[PDB]
RNA sequence: ACAGCUGGUUCCAAUCGAAACAUGUCGAAGCAUGACCUCCGCCGAGGUAGUCUGUGAGGUAGAGCGACCGAUUGGUCCUGUCAAACUCCAAACUUACAGACGCUGUUUGACGCGGGGAUUCCGGUGCGCGGGGUAAGCCUGUGUACCAGGAGGGGAACAACCCAGAGAUAGGUUAAGGUCCCCAAGUGUGGAUUAAGUGUAAUCCUCUGAAGGUG
RNA sequence: UUGAGGCGCCCAAAAUGAUCGGGACUCAAAUCCACCACCGAGACCUGUCCGUACCACUCAUACUGGUAAUCGAGUAGAUUGG
RNA sequence: GUUUGACUGGGGCGGUACGCGCUCGAAAAGAUAUCGAGCGCGCCCUAUGGUCAUCUCAGCCGGGGACCCGGCGAAGAGUGCAAGAGCAAAAGAUGACUUGACAGUGUUCUUCCCAACGAGGAACGCUGACGCGAAAGCGUGGUCUAGCGAACCAAUUAGCCUGCUUGAUGCGGGCAAUUGAUGACAGAAAAGCUACCCUAGGGAUAACAGAGUCGUCACUCGCAAGAGCACAUAUCGACCGAGUGGCUUGCUACCUCGAUGUCGGUUCCCUCCAUCCUGCCCGUGCAGAAGCGGGCAAGGGUGAGGUUGUUCGCCUAUUA
RNA sequence: UUAGGCGGCCACAGCGGUGGGGUUGCCUCCCGUACCCAUCCCGAACACGGAAGAUAAGCCCACCAGCGUUCCAGGGAGUACUGGAGUGCGCGAGCCUCUGGGAAAUCCGGUUCGCCGCCACC
C-alpha cells in the first residue's frame, strides 16, 4: 500500500487501545542504537535529522529508515562503535482500510503510524569529532525513506 | 472622533457586519459617517474594520467635506456658513466641524443628516483587497492618510 | 419477585391504614349476552366478518401485576396500578 | 495535601465540629436554633438565627452567669442545665424570639439528657419549640435529686467545697422560682 | 445524539471539578429569594434533589413566587416562556 | 373507473416575498402538524440585528499528564513518546440576563395577540469547522454567504470566484479588472533577477508537477 | 572551507491540430521591490421624470405642496388596481 | 377476493442505524447526520423499598489470603445491570423497626431545544392516611439518566346514573379506574413465482458507454540492502519512499430510462510511444560469432495457421 | 476570644515541623459509676456525677515553606491556538499578512503555615 493513502493528518487522533483491537504489532526493532549503557552527555557532537513537513510515518517506514541509517553507521564505525542514536517517535496513530461498497465504510484495523510535526527531530544521534560525516551519511539514506523532505541539523558540535 | 467610509458592498459580507453598518448610518458604498471614540464605537468599528476605511480627519479635511457634501435632516440645501449659522449652535462651518471633532456633538443634533454622501475617489484609491500597512485602503488610516480620501471623495 | 400476603397500608374506602390482603385477580366468566355478543351474531354471515374474523393477539414479554387488595376490616377492595413482574410468589 | 485533585473537607468537618447534613436538615425549619452545647464543668444554650456572613445569636446563657441570680452549686448537671435553658430562653423571649428548632450538635439524643433539660428549660421560658415530653428526664431527677441521694450514700461528701452535706433541689426550686418571676435582671 | 434523555451530553456540566467534590454548604441551599429576583440558575453536581432539565444550565431567570420549599423561576427558552421549578442549591443572585 | 405518477392550465400592472428543514405517518415520488411567506382585525410603548461593561453558563483549540486514566522507550533517579470515547490546566469563541451607546417604534403602531390564505418538507455551491472514505465533479453534519429566485461590470467561454445588489433617461467619477496589438487606457518611471519562451495560469474536476538532485 | 536566501535547470511518457483567450513578448509585453499617470459598471455623485410609502390640505384613494442617506432585483405563494 | 411493510451509497441477500439509555463524533450555551466509533435496555428486587441508630470503605504496613489488635489511608470500595455522573459523622456497611412501591388531585419540565404533537417519564406541590425520628426532617420505590403501549372489546374495583305507557324480576347500556398487545413499538388481521407478462413513471436509482477518482492495474523515479568466485551499480535487484498514465478492476451516481443498439470478429481510416524489427549510438561478466542491458528514434514493417464465440490465452511452422 | 460557643468563605485554611501557655477563671486531658443512659463484650465510646492531679495530648498563642494549594513579578510568549479580512505564497497537506483576542508546561523570585461574621468572657 502507498504512503499517499496515509502520509496526511487528516483525521481524528485513534489511538485509544480500549476502543480498539487487533493492532498490527509494529516492526520497528530498537529505538535505542549502539552503546545505550553511555550517555549522549559523553559526546562532543550531536546531530539531529529534522523533518520539514508536518505528516505521518509508517511503522514500516521507521523501520526501513532507521535500518538503513543505523546499518551504515555499524558498517563504518564497527558492530560497537563508539556512537548511539535515537529514533524518538512511537507509532501511535491507528490506521483503518475499507478492503459492499461505501456501505458501513469504516475500515478496518491494518497499521501504524507517527505523527511528526515539521520542524521535530525524528532522529537524533550523538558522535564524537571524526564520526560526524558518517553520522551525516546514514541520516542521508534516512531521509530517502520516509515522506518529507528533511534537514540534517548539527546540535553540539563547532569542530566546523 | 473617526471618520468612516463604506468602501466594500453589501453582496457577500456577513449580516451581523452589515446590520453594524446601518447602525452607524451608512447603508450604501462611499458613504460617511463621523463616530466618536467611545468603548462601544470602538467595538463597531473594529468588527467593520475590513469594508471600510477610517480615521480622524484634520479640522481644515472636514471643513472642505462638510461644506461640500453636509445635508439637512430634510431636503436639497446647502450647508454653508449662512446654514449653519441659522440652523445651528454655532457662526459657521468651522464651529460646527470644531464641535464635532471635539465630541461635543453630533450632526443629528444640529439637525443635519448623520450621512456624508461622498463621490468616488478623482484618481481611485489603493483598493479594497488590502489594508493600509499593505497598500491597500482599508482599515484605520493616519489623519494625513484620511484627509487623502477625505479629499479624492470631496 | 416476593410479595406479603398480608400488610398495612392506606384503605380508600376506610379512609385509613388498615390490614390488607392481596389476591391476584381471578377471570369472571363471561355470560355471552353483552352487546358484543349480540353484534358477533346478528353481523357474522356469508363471506369474511369484518371484525369478528381476527383472532386473538400475541403475548408481551411480562406482564403487569393484576392485583386486588382487601381491607380487612370493612372487607372491601381496591385495585391498584401494576408493574411489571414476571413472576409474583406471596409470602404466607 | 497529596495534590491537585486531594479533597480537604470543610473547616468545621475537619475540626470535628459541625454535622453538616443534620444541620441544613435543622435549617430547613426557617426556625432559630436553640444551640445546646455542654462542657465538662458548664452548659450552654444559644438562640441562633442564620446570617450574610455567619450566624447570629440573639440571645444566650452560659451556666456561670446562673450564680449571678443566686446560684451556690456545680455547674455540670441537670438543674443547672435546666436553669441555664430557662435562663436563655427568657433572653429570647425578651429580644422577641418565639420559636425555636433544639439543636444539639454532635451530642446524642439520650433519653433524660442534659440537652433535653436545656430543651425543657427554655421551652418553660415560654419558647415553642417541637419536642417530646417522654423524652425528658423525670421532673425529680432535673430538680437534682439524682444527686442527693447519691449523697444519701454518704461516709464523704460528694461535694469537694462547701456548698452543703446532703445537697439542696431545693436551692433548684428557689432559683427556678427567681427567673420565672416578672422583675430578674435578664 | 445516540440517544435522547435528560442526561445525554451532560458529562461535563453535570460534573465537579475534583476539589469541589463532596456534600455541598448548606447555606446556599436554604437561601430566600423573592418575587422579581434575578437568578442564574446552575445544577450543583453535589445537590440530587431540586434539579432543572440540564438544557436550561446558564439561564437567568426571574422568581415569580414558590412551590413548597422549591421556586418557580420564569426563563425564556430561545422564543417560548417557560416556568422552571427548582431550589435554591442549583441557584444564584444576580450581580 | 382510480393514481400519491408524467404532461398541460390562455390578459396587464403595483406591494410583500419563501421553503428545500423539525415531529408523526404501511412514511420516505404523498400527507398532516410546526418552522418560514402573506393578508386582515386587535393591543398600545416599548424593542434589540451591532458594540461596550457588569453578573452568570461552558471543557473545543492549544497544552499537559512525579494530576487521574490508558497507551508507549532504554539504562545502571535518569532517559524516549501519546489520546475522538484522558485532564492538574485552558483560550479565541458561543451563549442567559441587565445597564449604556447605537438603531428602531409610538399619524410608517414597533414588540405582541387573534384569525384567513398559502407555498414548502429532491436542493446546490463557496468559505470556516468538521465525521466517514485511497480518493471523487464522493457520502453525511455544522455555521455563514451566495445560486436556486440575482441583473449589470470582470474572469476567453462558465449557476453560486472577484466588483456589484437594479425604476426610466441624462452627465460625471470610480470598483473588480486592466493600460504592446486584437481592445478603452503606458510599448510609464526608479531598481534588480530570469535565458528556461521558465513565465505572460488569484480561486478551480478545470491552473499539476513530487521525492530526490543541480560548480 | 562552510552557512543562508532569490530565480531557473534536471527529475517530466499518450493518443485528429501545439498553445498563456490568440497574436506575439526576452535591459520584457516575464518576475520581485517601489513609484507615476490613466482606462474601466446599471456601483457612487448629479439634472428631469415614473412608481410606491408617508406627511400637509381635502369628501377624494381628485388636485397642490412636502419627505425617503435610512424606498425601487426576485421563482413558489399571499394581497391589490386595471 | 386479497395481502405479502419500511430503512438501504440502486435492488436482493446480510443487517435494523424501525421503540428506548450512556460516552465519543458535536466544532467549551442549546440543536446537529451517516449501514458513524464503543455498548447497553424490554428486567431484577418485600428488600436489593422506607426511616432511624450505630459506623467507615478499598489497598498497603506492623503484631498474634479465615479471625483479632494498631497504624497509614478523601474514596481507588460499595452503591442490582451499559456508560457517564453523584455520594464518607453518607447516597456506602451493620443492626433494628417499617410498608410512602399509599389514595385523591394538581403545578411544571420532558417526550417534541428553538416550535405544534399522544402514551410514557420526571421534577415540585397540595388534600387524606400512615412509618420512622427527640426534633428539625425524611419517605410521591431503587442515587440520576433505559426497563415501554391507543381506540374498540373483555375481566376486575367501589359507588352511583340509566333501558321507549307503567310496576316487579331478569338481562342490558353508562360515569371513574386497573389488568390483557399491537417490538413495523403514535398500533392493518396478511406468503410467494412470472423469461407469458402488462401500465404508470424515473437517469429522483442499477446494467452498458461517457465523466470524476486511482485503492487496483500499467509504467517510471529516488535510496541501494543484497548476489553477481572478488567486485551494489555488465546484469539481477528486496525494503521503504516519490510519482506518471487512464489500457484493467473497484468506487461514485454527474449525464441519457418520450432508448446514444451488445460481446467477439470483420472491413476501412487516423493517431500515441512506455520501441518488437529496421537506422544511428553507449556499456558489457564486449576476442570473434551469437548475445545481454541502455540511449536517440514512431519513416516503414510487425505476417500465416490448429483448439475456443471468445477478448485473453495455449500451441505449430515460417520471420528482420 | 489568658485557651469559649455557633458559623460564612471551604487547602491562601492541607501535610509536616519548632517554640510558648493555665491555684479557687476558660477548654481539656483527668477522677469516678447510685442514678437518666450505654456497649450484639467492654462507664472504651455514648450518658450521667465530679475536681485529687496536669499543661504531656487536644486546644489557643508565636513561628518555619520541605511537600500540596492561592495569587503576583520577570522569563517562556504576544509563542501555541484563534473571531474578522485578502486576485498574499504554496503542486499540495499547508503557510503568510492585516485586524481583534490570547494560552498551557516549565524556570526564577515573591506570596500563602487562613481570612471574615455573630455571641459570650478580666
Ligand atoms: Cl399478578
Ligand atoms: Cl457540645
Ligand atoms: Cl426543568
Ligand atoms: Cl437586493
Ligand atoms: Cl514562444
Ligand atoms: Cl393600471
Ligand atoms: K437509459
Ligand atoms: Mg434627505
Ligand atoms: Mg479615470
Ligand atoms: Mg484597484
Ligand atoms: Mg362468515
Ligand atoms: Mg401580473
Ligand atoms: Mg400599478
Ligand atoms: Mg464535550
Ligand atoms: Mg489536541
Ligand atoms: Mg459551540
Ligand atoms: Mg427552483
Ligand atoms: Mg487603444
Ligand atoms: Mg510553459
Ligand atoms: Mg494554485
Ligand atoms: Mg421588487
Ligand atoms: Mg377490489
Ligand atoms: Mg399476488
Ligand atoms: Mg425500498
Ligand atoms: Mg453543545
Ligand atoms: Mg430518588
Ligand atoms: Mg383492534
Ligand atoms: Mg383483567
Ligand atoms: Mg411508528
Ligand atoms: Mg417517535
Ligand atoms: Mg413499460
Ligand atoms: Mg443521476
Ligand atoms: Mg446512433
Ligand atoms: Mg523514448
Ligand atoms: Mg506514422
Ligand atoms: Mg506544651
Ligand atoms: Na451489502
Ligand atoms: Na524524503
Ligand atoms: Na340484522
Ligand atoms: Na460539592
Ligand atoms: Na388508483
Ligand atoms: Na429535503
Ligand atoms: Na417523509
Ligand atoms: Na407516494
Ligand atoms: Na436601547
Ligand atoms: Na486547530
Ligand atoms: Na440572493
Ligand atoms: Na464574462
Ligand atoms: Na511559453
Ligand atoms: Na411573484
Ligand atoms: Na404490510
Ligand atoms: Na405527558
Ligand atoms: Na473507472
Ligand atoms: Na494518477
Ligand atoms: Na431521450
Ligand atoms: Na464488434
Ligand atoms: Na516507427
Ligand atoms: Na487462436
Ligand atoms: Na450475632
Ligand atoms: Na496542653
Amino acid at each position: 500500500k502507498p504512503a499517499s493513502m496515509y502520509r496526511d493528518i487528516d483525521k481524528p487522533a485513534y489511538t485509544r487501545r480500549e476502543y480498539i483491537t487487533g493492532i498490527p504489532g509494529s516492526k520497528i526493532a530498537q529505538h535505542k542504537m549502539g552503546r545505550k549503557q553511555k550517555d549522549a552527555d559523553d559526546y562532543p557532537v550531536q546531530i539531529s535529522l529534522i523533518v520539514e513537513e508536518t505528516v505521518q510515518l509508517r511503522h514500516g517506514s521507521l523501520e526501513a529508515s532507521r535500518l538503513s541509517a543505523n546499518r551504515h553507521l555499524i558498517k563504518e564505525l564497527g558492530e560497537e562503535g563508539d556512537y548511539k542514536m535515537t529514533l524518538r517517535k512511537f507509532p501511535h496513530q491507528v490506521l483503518r482500510e475499507n478492503k459492499d461498497g461505501m456501505r458501513a465504510a469504516f475500515g478496518k484495523i491494518v497499521g501504524t503510524a507517527a505523527r511528526v510535526q515539521a520542524g521535530e527531530q525524528l532522529f537524533t544521534a550523538y558522535c564524537n569529532v571524526e564520526d560526524a560525516e558518517h553520522v551525516k551519511e546514514a541520516f542521508r539514506r534516512a531521509y530517502n525513506k520516509i515522506t518529507p523532505s528533511c534537514r540534517i541539523k548539527v546540535e553540539r558540535g563547532e569542530e566546523l | 472622533m473617526h471618520a468612516l467610509v463604506q468602501l466594500r458592498g453589501e453582496v457577500n459580507m456577513h449580516t451581523d457586519i452589515q446590520d453594524t453598518l446601518e447602525m452607524l448610518n451608512i447603508h450604501h458604498v462611499n458613504h460617511c459617517t463621523l463616530v466618536p471614540e467611545t468603548d462601544a464605537y470602538r467595538g463597531m468599528v473594529a468588527k467593520v474594520n475590513d469594508f471600510v476605511a477610517f480615521g480622524e480627519p484634520s479640522q481644515e479635511t472636514l471643513e472642505t467635506v462638510l461644506a461640500t457634501r453636509a445635508e439637512p435632516l430634510e431636503g436639497d440645501a446647502d450647508v454653508d456658513d449662512e446654514w449653519v449659522a441659522e440652523h445651528t449652535d454655532y457662526d459657521d462651518i468651522s464651529g460646527l466641524a470644531f464641535a464635532l471633532l471635539s465630541e461635543e456633538t453630533t450632526l443629528r443634533e444640529q439637525g443635519l443628516s448623520p450621512t456624508l454622501r461622498l463621490h468616488p475617489p478623482r484618481g481611485g484609491h489603493d483598493g479594497v483587497k488590502h489594508p493600509v500597512k499593505e497598500g491597500g485602503q482599508l482599515g484605520k488610516h493616519d489623519t494625513e492618510g484620511i484627509d487623502d480620501l477625505l479629499e479624492a471623495m470631496r | 419477585m416476593q410479595m406479603p400476603r398480608r400488610f398495612n397500608t392506606y384503605c380508600p374506602h376506610c379512609n385509613e391504614h388498615q390490614e390488607h390482603e392481596v389476591e391476584k385477580v381471578r377471570s369472571g366468566r363471561q355470560t355471552g349476552m353483552k352487546w358484543i355478543d349480540r353484534q358477533r351474531e346478528r353481523n357474522s354471515g356469508i363471506g369474511n366478518d369484518g371484525k369478528f374474523s381476527k383472532v386473538p393477539g400475541g403475548d408481551k414479554p411480562t406482564k403487569k401485576t393484576d392485583l386486588k387488595y382487601r381491607c380487612g376490616e370493612c372487607g372491601k377492595a381496591h385495585l391498584r396500578e401494576g408493574w411489571r413482574a414476571g413472576r409474583l410468589e406471596f409470602q404466607e | 495535601a497529596t495534590g491537585p485533585r486531594y479533597k480537604v473537607p470543610m473547616r468545621r468537618r475537619r475540626e470535628a465540629r459541625t454535622d453538616y447534613h443534620q444541620r441544613l436538615r435543622l435549617l430547613k425549619s426557617g426556625k432559630p436554633r436553640l444551640v445546646a452545647r455542654k462542657s465538662n464543668k458548664h452548659v450552654r444554650a444559644q438562640l441562633v438565627t442564620l446570617g450574610p456572613n455567619g450566624d447570629d445569636t440573639l440571645a444566650s446563657a452560659h451556666s456561670s452567669d446562673l450564680a449571678e441570680y443566686g446560684w451556690e452549686a456545680p455547674t455540670g448537671n441537670m438543674p443547672s442545665a435546666y436553669l441555664t435553658g430557662l435562663l436563655a430562653g427568657l433572653r429570647a423571649q425578651e429580644a422577641g424570639v418565639e420559636e425555636a428548632v433544639l439543636d444539639i450538635g454532635l451530642n446524642s439524643p439520650t433519653p433524660g439528657s442534659k440537652v433535653f433539660a436545656i430543651q425543657e428549660g427554655a421551652i418553660d421560658a415560654g419558647l415553642d419549640i417541637p419536642h417530646n415530653d417522654d423524652v425528658l428526664a423525670d421532673w425529680q431527677r432535673t430538680r437534682g435529686a439524682h444527686i442527693a441521694e447519691y449523697d444519701e450514700q454518704l461516709e464523704e461528701p460528694l461535694y469537694s467545697g462547701d456548698f452543703d452535706a446532703a445537697d439542696l433541689p431545693e436551692h433548684f426550686d428557689e432559683l427556678r422560682e427567681t427567673l420565672l418571676d416578672g422583675d430578674i435582671e435578664l | 445524539p445516540s440517544s435522547n434523555g435528560p442526561l445525554e451530553g451532560t458529562r461535563g456540566k453535570l460534573k465537579n471539578k475534583p476539589r469541589d467534590r463532596g456534600t455541598s454548604p448548606p447555606q446556599r441551599a436554604v437561601e430566600e429569594f423573592d418575587d422579581g429576583e434575578k437568578v442564574h440558575l446552575k445544577i450543583d453536581p453535589s445537590v440530587p434533589n431540586g434539579r432543572f432539565h440540564p438544557r436550561f444550565d446558564g439561564q437567568t431567570g426571574t422568581v415569580e413566587g414558590k412551590q413548597g420549599d422549591a421556586y418557580k423561576v420564569d426563563i425564556v427558552d430561545g422564543g417560548k416562556e417557560k416556568t422552571i421549578i427548582v431550589t435554591a442549591a442549583h441557584l444564584r443572585r444576580q450581580e
